């Protein structure tokens, strides 16, 4: 089960991908919607992330590459890339092996790092963040 | 030291049992082609042996390859869809 906030952030980015009529919702869509998620950004801020240079780089890349539906037919709905599906699952599955009943934004953030061929991850890694870093912050704070 | 993730070509591989109309349909449904081009591309597949249907981010292509392959599987034909690095 996902925490109220994460689910907001999801419904948020989803609702955005329909308004711009994007065929697929990617990780990049996610990592991005994550940028304005309490739990997520705290971690990011804590790693000294340019919350603005990211947002740009992502918004920008989401654009150049996300196929858009033909204005013609509406018998199609935003399909989650496989990568999205996987991130989301690696996070639910971990929050599950910790007993705590709710998955947090940061929980998902850590997940993204594991989709090694996504941009969202290359971005995060370009901004000097690392899984450890995010994880270290969530486990203790430092 | 690090590089943004490659782009992937999404290929269609010819086979002797898949009906061409299916291939054409797959091309139209999953790649937004009009009949003119769709039929051509099919002819490539058929005579070339394979054909590049489009080029996307690895993250996306993996997904198109999966959808095309299922549809194939669901409509009971061996039409193979693959991907390659740009």
């Amino acid at each position: 089960m996902l925490n109220q906030e994460l689910e907001l952030s999801l419904n948020m980015a989803f609702a955005r991908a329909r308004e711009h009529r994007h065929e697929f919702m990617t990780v990049e869509h996610l990592l991005l919607a994550l940028l304005s998620n309490p739990s997520a950004r705290e971690a990011l801020e804590a790693c000294s992330v340019d919350l603005v240079a990211l947002r740009q780089e992502l918004e920008a890349f989401i654009e150049q590459t996300t196929p858009v539906l033909p204005a013609s037919e509406e018998e199609r709905d935003t399909q989650p890339t496989l990568s999205f599906q996987r991130v989301l699952q690696r996070a639910v599955f971990h929050v599950q092996s910790s007993g705590r009943n709710e998955v947090t934004g940061a929980n998902v953030l850590v997940a993204i790092f594991s989709e090694q061929e996504s941009q969202a991850a290359y971005l995060l890694r370009k901004h000097e963040v690392s899984r450890l870093d995010v994880v270290n912050f969530i486990s203790h704070g430092t | 030291a690090l590089k943004p993730p490659s782009m992937y070509k999404v290929i269609l591989v010819n086979d002797d049992y898949t009906p061409m109309e299916f291939v054409i349909d797959v091309l139209q449904k999953f790649f937004s082609y009009d009949v003119e081009r769709a039929t051509q591309l099919m002819l490539a597949v058929h005579y070339q042996g394979k054909a590049i249907c489009g080029v996307f981010t690895a993250e996306v292509a993996e997904t198109k390859v999966a959808m095309v392959n299922k549809y194939a599987r669901e409509n009971e034909h061996p039409l193979l869809c693959t991907l390659e690095k740009a």
